[PDB]
C-alpha cells in the first residue's frame, strides 16, 4: 500500500502547487457570462411561439 | 470531505473492556445509518454492528452479540462502540462505515478492497 | 297489480338512493383513476353506467306505481319500460366480461400481459348494441304504463320459441360462462403446494370472486325462472287463478331482486376493492 | 514510511483547505444577491417521444439541436427527430443493459455501453443502408457509466472500475487511462474546447482531468455521497454536480472550491442528471421523486418544476442551440420542454 | 420539404412495426436477476438448468437469467439497473455459517432498497447436503454464530424430508426463518420471499422458479387490475 500512499501524496502536491484566484473574481466572471448571453437563452427568456420549432 | 476518524483500541487482555470512538466530519451525522466493521488478520472485512439514524434500530453480529454495544451522539457527531468481554477471536482492525445514501435502510459498505466512506480503522488486539 | 304496486314501489324506493349514490361515486372514482393511473377500466365503467341507467329508470316507475296514473305520455313510458331491461342485460353482459377478464389474467397470467386488453371498446359497444336491439323486442311485445299493458296477441308456438331463445342466450350463456370462470379462478387462486406467506390478499380475492358469482346467481336466477311463467300468465296461456297470482307475486319479487343486484354491484365490485378504499381515504 | 506518508497527505489536505478558505473572500450568493431573480419558469411538454419498451438511462442531443439518441434497458438505442417525433433510427444492442449513450458532434456515430464493459461505436452513415456496429472498445473492467465523443476518432468513457479512458477509435486501443478515483465514476462532462473534462465518482469527489497530459489536474470534494451527474458551465470555468444527498453543487476551476449549493428541506431524493441552459443562468436537475427541478444557478432559488414523468427521471439534455430541454425517465418516456 | 417528410414518415412506420414485433417478443420473456456470493452454487444452479446470461424454458414460457460477475464488489449502481426484473433469485450457501451473516446483510440491503422494494426474491438455500453433514458431525455449532438458535424450536408447519434428523430440519428452518424475518419485517405486502431448500444434485429448480414467477405475476395482476 506504499505505492498508493506515494501516488496520493504526489497528487496532493500537484493539486496544491496550482495558483488560485479569489472567489469574488469567479463570481464576477459567472455573473458576466450570465448577463452577456442572457439574450440568447430561450430557456431564460421564452422566445415567441413562432420561433419555437416545437410549438 | 467525508472523514471518519477512529480513536481507541490497542492491546487488551482477554475479558477486558474498550471504547471505540468515531469522529465524523463532512456530512450530517443524523441522516445516515452507521456501521462498525472489523477486519481480522488473514481474512476479509466483516460487518460487526449497525445503528440507525436515531439509534432506535441497532443490530449486531451474532458472534459479538451480548458483549458489544453500539451508540450514537448526533449532537457531538460521534459514534461509540463499547467493547466488553473481549476474546482472542475479536482482534481486528475496526472501521466506521457510513451507509452510502441518507434516509435509506439499505447499506453496501463491507467492500473488500475499497469503500468510499469507510474510516482508517484502529487495531484492537486481544492477547496475553 | 295491487300487490305488485305495493311491492315494486317499496323495492324501487329502497333501491333508488343507494344505486344513485354508489354508481355516481364509482364513476367519480373512475375519473380519478383515469387522471392518476394510465390503466383502463372500461368494463367496470360500462357496468356502472348500465346500473346507473337502470337506477334512473326506476323513479318514473315509482311515480306511476304511487299515483296509478301516467300523465307523461306513451312514448316516455315505453322508453322507460325499455330502459330497465336494456341496461339490466347490459349489466349481465358486463359482469360476464369482467368475470372472463379476471379468469384470463388469474388463470393464464403470463399470457395475459396488458396489450391483451386491446379490443375492449369494441367488446363494450358490441354489447351495448346487441342488447339494445334484442331489447327492441321488449316494447314490441307489450305494445297503464309498466304492468297494465296487454301483451301482443301472438302465436303460442312462435312466442314460446322466441322466449326460449332469449332465455337460453341471455341467461344460460352468462350463467355458464360466469360459473366456469369463477370455478377456474378459484382453482387458480388456491395454492396447493406451499407458497409465500402473504398478508391474505390471495384469499381476499378468492372471497371477492365467490361473493360476485353468488350475488349474480341469486339476483339473476329467480328472475329468469319466473320470466317464462310470467309471460305465459300475461298471454293468458295459464288459467289457474291461484297459479297466476303466485306467479305474478314471484315475478314481482324476482324483479325486486334484479334491481337489488343493480344497486349491489357497486358495493361488491367497487367498494370491496383496495383501490376504492384507498382513494376515498 | 506509511505513517509519514499519511501525515504528509493530511498536512497537504489541511493547507489546501486553508488556501481555499483564504481564497473564499466572499460567497457567490452574497455577490449575486443584488441581481433580481428570474421568477417562475414555465415549461411544457411539446413532444412526448414514446416507443421505448423499458427504462431510459441516457440521452444525448445532437449538435444540430434537432436529432437525439436515447438508450433503453430493452436493449434499444432509438434516434428520434424531436421536431416530427419520428424515430429516425432504432439500433438493437447486443447487451440489453445499456446505461450510457452519446451522439458524435459530426452526427455520423453513436456510442453505447453499460454492464457489458464494452463501448460500442455504431456508424450511422453506412453505404449499405441500415446501421452497423462500427467498432467495439474493450479494456474497462467495470460497467461503462458515461461516454462522450471528443471527435469522430477519440472518445472518453467513464467506468465503474474507478477509471476513465481516452480511446482512439481507429486503432481500438485505450490511448490514455485516467486513474485516481476511489469509487465508481458515474458521469463526466467535456469542456467546450475539449481540452479538460470533469468526472464525478461514487467517492463523493469530482476530478478535473487534462486529456493530453492524462493526469488529474484538480480534485473537488464538497459532497456527502455518490455523484451521479456532472456538467460544465457554458464558459467552461465551472461545473455543477448532483449527488445522492439531494444537493447540487457548483465548483469553479480557478477558485478550486464549492461556490453554491442547490438544495431544499422538502427535497430528500438524490440527483440523477444535471444540465445548464445556453446562457448558464438556469441549472436543470433530475430527481428521484419523478419530477425535474430548474434552479437559478446564480441565486440558489428554485425557479421551475418539470413534473411530467410517472417514474424516476434518469436523463437530462439541453440543445446546443438552446431551443429545448429533454427529460427521459424510467416510465419508458422521453419528453421535450421549452 | 414534403418529399423528404414522406420518406421520414415511411421510415418511422417501418421502425414502429419492427418495434411492435420487438415488444411482442420482449414482453413474452421474463428477466430474473441471479445474486449470490462465492462458494454458493449459483453457477451449479445455472448449469443444472441448462456466464453472464442463461436461457431456459418451462411450460412454453421463456426465462433468461443474468449473473452479473464482471464488476467490482460494490453493488449499488448496477443493482439499481435490475429493478424491472420479475424476480431476484438469491442463492445462499446454508452450510457456511461464517458468510451467513454477510448473506443476510445482502438480502436485507436488496429487500430495503428503494428501487428493489417491489421485486420478489426467490431464496435458494443451496448446499443442504453440506449443511446436513455439518449438523450431524457436531464439530461446528450454529449457536456459536447465532446464539438465538439455542432458543429456536422447529416450526409446526415444517415439512422435513422422510428419514431426516430433526436437528438438520431445525437448522434448515432456523436459517429460513432468519431470512423470512427480514422478508416480512418491511415487506409491506408489495413483494414476498419464496424460500427453497435446494442442493447441488437437485434437478427441479427451474420448475420452482416457474411456479414462483407465476405466483408473482398473479399477485401483480391482482394488484393492478383491481379496477377492471
Ligand atoms: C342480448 C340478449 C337479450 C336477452 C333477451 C332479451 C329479450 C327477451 C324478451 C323475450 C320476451 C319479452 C317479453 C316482454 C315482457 O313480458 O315484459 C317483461 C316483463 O318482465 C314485464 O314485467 P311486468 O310483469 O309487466 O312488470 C313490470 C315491472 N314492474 C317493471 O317495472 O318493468
Ligand atoms: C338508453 C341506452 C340505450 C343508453 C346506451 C348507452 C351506451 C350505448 C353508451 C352510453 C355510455 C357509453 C360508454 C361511456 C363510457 C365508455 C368508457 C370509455 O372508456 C369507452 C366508451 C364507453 C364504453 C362508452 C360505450 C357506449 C356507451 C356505453
Ligand atoms: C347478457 C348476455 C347477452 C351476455 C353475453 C355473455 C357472453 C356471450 C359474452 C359476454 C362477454 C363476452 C366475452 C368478453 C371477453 C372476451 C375476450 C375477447 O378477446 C374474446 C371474446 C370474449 C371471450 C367474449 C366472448 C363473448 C362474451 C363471453
Amino acid at each position: 500500500s506504499i505505492a498508493q500512499a506515494r501516488k496520493l501524496v504526489e497528487q496532493l502536491k500537484m493539486e496544491a502547487n496550482i495558483d488560485r484566484i479569489k472567489v469574488s473574481k469567479a463570481a464576477a466572471d459567472l455573473m458576466a457570462y450570465c448577463e452577456a448571453h442572457a439574450k440568447e437563452d430561450p430557456l431564460l427568456t421564452p422566445v415567441p411561439a413562432s420561433e419555437n420549432p416545437f410549438r | 470531505q467525508v472523514q471518519l476518524q477512529e480513536s481507541g483500541g490497542g492491546l487488551v487482555q482477554p475479558g477486558g473492556s474498550l471504547r471505540l470512538s468515531c469522529a465524523a466530519s463532512g456530512f450530517t451525522f443524523s441522516n445516515y445509518k452507521m456501521n462498525w466493521v472489523r477486519q481480522a488478520p488473514g481474512k476479509g472485512l466483516e460487518w460487526v454492528s449497525d445503528i440507525s439514524q436515531s439509534g432506535a434500530s441497532i443490530s449486531y453480529t451474532g458472534s459479538v452479540k451480548g458483549r458489544f454495544t453500539i451508540s450514537r451522539d448526533n449532537a457531538k457527531n460521534t459514534l461509540y462502540l463499547q467493547m466488553n468481554s473481549l476474546k482472542p477471536e475479536d482482534t481486528a482492525v475496526y472501521y466506521c462505515a457510513r451507509c452510502p445514501a441518507p434516509f435509506t435502510r439499505d447499506c453496501f459498505d463491507v467492500t473488500s478492497t475499497t469503500y468510499a466512506y469507510r474510516g482508517q480503522g484502529t487495531q484492537v488486539t486481544v492477547s496475553s | 297489480t295491487d300487490f305488485r304496486y305495493f311491492i315494486y314501489a317499496v323495492t324501487y324506493t329502497v333501491i333508488l338512493v343507494p344505486g344513485l349514490i354508489g354508481n355516481i361515486l364509482a364513476l367519480w372514482v373512475f375519473y380519478g383513476y383515469m387522471k392518476e393511473t394510465k390503466r383502463a377500466v372500461i368494463f367496470m365503467i360500462n357496468l356502472a353506467i348500465a346500473d346507473l341507467l337502470q337506477v334512473l329508470s326506476l323513479p318514473l316507475r315509482i311515480f306511476y306505481y304511487l299515483n296509478h296514473d301516467w300523465p307523461f305520455g306513451p312514448g316516455l313510458c315505453m322508453f322507460c319500460f325499455y330502459l330497465k331491461y336494456v341496461n339490466m342485460y347490459a349489466s349481465i353482459y358486463f359482469l360476464v366480461c369482467i368475470s372472463v377478464r379476471r379468469f384470463w389474467f388469474l388463470m393464464y397470467p403470463f399470457r395475459f400481459h396488458d396489450c391483451k386488453q386491446k379490443y375492449d371498446l369494441y367488446i363494450s359497444i358490441a354489447g351495448w348494441l346487441i342488447i339494445c336491439l334484442a331489447c327492441v323486442l321488449f316494447p314490441l311485445l307489450r305494445t297503464k304504463c309498466f304492468v297494465d299493458l296487454p301483451t301482443r296477441n301472438v302465436n303460442l308456438a312462435q312466442s314460446v320459441v322466441m322466449m326460449t331463445i332469449g332465455e337460453l342466450i341471455g341467461f344460460v350463456t352468462p350463467l355458464l360462462i360466469v360459473l366456469y370462470c369463477t370455478w377456474k379462478t378459484v382453482l387458480s387462486l388456491q395454492d396447493k403446494y406451499p407458497m409465500a406467506q402473504d398478508l391474505g390478499e390471495k384469499q381476499k380475492a378468492l372471497k371477492m370472486i365467490l361473493t360476485c358469482a353468488g350475488v349474480f346467481l341469486i339476483c339473476f336466477a329467480p328472475y329468469h325462472f319466473s320470466f317464462p311463467l310470467d309471460f305465459l300468465v300475461k298471454s293468458n296461456e295459464i288459467k289457474s287463478c291461484l297459479a297466476r297470482r303466485v306467479i305474478l307475486i314471484f315475478h314481482s319479487v324476482a324483479l325486486c331482486l334484479a334491481s337489488l343486484n343493480s344497486c349491489l354491484d357497486p358495493v361488491i365490485y367497487y367498494f370491496s376493492t383496495n383501490e376504492f378504499r384507498r382513494r376515498l381515504s | 514510511e506509511l505513517d509519514q506518508l499519511r501525515q504528509e497527505a493530511e498536512q497537504l489536505k489541511n493547507q489546501i483547505r486553508d488556501a481555499r478558505k483564504a481564497c473564499a473572500d466572499a460567497t457567490l450568493s452574497q455577490i449575486t444577491n443584488n441581481i433580481d431573480p428570474v421568477g417562475r419558469i414555465q415549461m411544457r411538454t411539446r413532444r412526448t417521444l414514446r416507443g421505448h419498451l423499458a427504462k431510459i438511462y441516457a440521452m444525448h442531443w445532437g449538435t444540430d439541436s434537432r436529432l437525439l439518441v436515447s438508450a433503453s434497458q430493452d436493449g434499444k438505442l432509438i434516434i428520434w427527430d424531436s421536431y416530427t417525433t419520428n424515430k429516425v433510427h432504432a439500433i438493437p444492442l447486443r447487451s440489453s443493459w445499456v446505461m450510457t449513450c452519446a451522439y458524435a458532434p459530426s452526427g455520423n456515430y453513436v456510442a453505447c455501453g453499460g454492464l457489458d464493459n464494452i463501448c460500442s461505436i455504431y456508424n450511422l452513415k453506412t453505404r449499405e443502408g441500415n446501421v452497423r456496429v462500427s467498432r467495439e472498445l474493450a479494456g474497462h473492467t467495470g460497467r461503462l457509466s458515461c461516454c462522450r465523443f471528443l471527435d469522430d476518432n477519440q472518445i472518453v468513457t467513464s467506468s465503474g472500475d474507478t477509471t476513465c479512458a481516452l480511446w482512439d477509435i481507429e486503432t481500438g486501443q485505450q490511448t490514455t487511462t485516467f486513474t485516481g478515483h476511489t469509487g465508481d465514476v458515474m458521469s463526466l462532462s467535456l469542456a467546450p474546447d475539449t481540452r479538460l473534462f470533469v468526472s464525478g465518482a461514487c467517492d463523493a469527489s469530482a476530478k478535473l482531468w487534462d486529456v493530453r497530459e492524462g493526469m488529474c489536474r484538480q480534485t473537488f470534494t464538497g459532497h456527502e455521497s455518490d455523484i451521479n451527474a456532472i456538467c460544465f458551465f457554458p464558459n467552461g470555468n465551472a461545473f455543477a454536480t448532483g449527488s445522492d444527498d439531494a444537493t447540487c453543487r457548483l465548483f469553479d476551476l480557478r477558485a478550486d472550491q464549492e461556490l453554491m449549493t442547490y438544495s431544499h428541506d422538502n427535497i430528500i431524493c438524490g440527483i440523477t442528471s444535471v444540465s445548464f441552459s445556453k446562457s448558464g443562468r438556469l441549472l436543470l436537475a433530475g430527481y428521484d421523486d419523478f419530477n425535474c427541478n430548474v434552479w437559478d444557478a446564480l441565486k440558489a432559488d428554485r425557479a421551475g418544476v418539470l413534473a411530467g414523468h410517472d417514474n424516476r427521471v434518469s436523463c437530462l439534455g439541453v440543445t446546443d442551440d438552446g431551443m429545448a430541454v429533454a427529460t427521459g425517465s424510467w416510465d419508458s418516456f422521453l419528453k421535450i420542454w421549452n | 420539404q414534403r418529399n423528404e417528410e414522406k420518406a421520414q414518415r415511411e421510415a418511422n412506420k417501418k421502425i414502429e412495426k419492427q418495434l411492435q414485433k420487438d415488444k411482442q417478443v420482449y414482453r413474452a420473456t421474463h428477466r430474473l436477476l441471479l445474486l449470490g456470493a462465492d462458494n454458493s452454487g449459483k453457477s451449479t444452479i445455472v448449469k443444472q438448468m441448462r456466464i453472464f446470461e442463461t436461457k431456459f424454458q418451462v411450460d412454453k414460457v421463456n426465462f433468461h437469467m443474468f449473473d452479473v460477475g464482471g464488476q467490482r464488489d460494490e453493488r449499488r449502481k448496477w443493482i439499481q439497473c435490475f429493478n424491472d426484473v420479475t424476480a431476484i433469485i438469491f442463492v445462499v450457501d446454508s452450510s457456511d455459517y461464517n458468510r451467513l451473516q454477510e448473506a443476510l446483510n445482502l438480502f436485507k440491503s436488496i429487500w430495503n432498497n428503494r428501487w428493489l422494494r417491489t421485486i420478489s426474491v426467490i431464496l435458494f438455500l443451496n448446499k443442504q447436503d453440506l449443511l446436513a453433514e455439518k449438523v450431524l458431525a457436531g464439530k461446528s455449532k450454529i449457536e456459536d454464530y447465532f446464539p438465538e438458535f439455542a432458543r429456536y424450536t422447529t416450526p409446526e408447519d415444517a415439512t422435513p424430508e422422510p428419514g431426516e434428523d430433526p436437528r438438520v430440519t431445525r437448522a434448515k428452518y432456523f436459517i429460513r426463518d432468519e431470512f423470512l424475518r427480514i422478508s416480512t419485517a418491511s415487506g409491506d405486502g408489495r413483494h414476498y420471499c419464496y424460500p427453497h431448500f435446494t442442493c447441488a444434485v437437485d434437478t427441479e429448480n427451474a420448475r420452482r422458479i416457474f411456479n414462483d414467477c407465476r405466483d408473482i405475476i398473479q399477485r401483480m395482476h391482482l394488484r393492478q387490475y383491481e379496477l377492471l
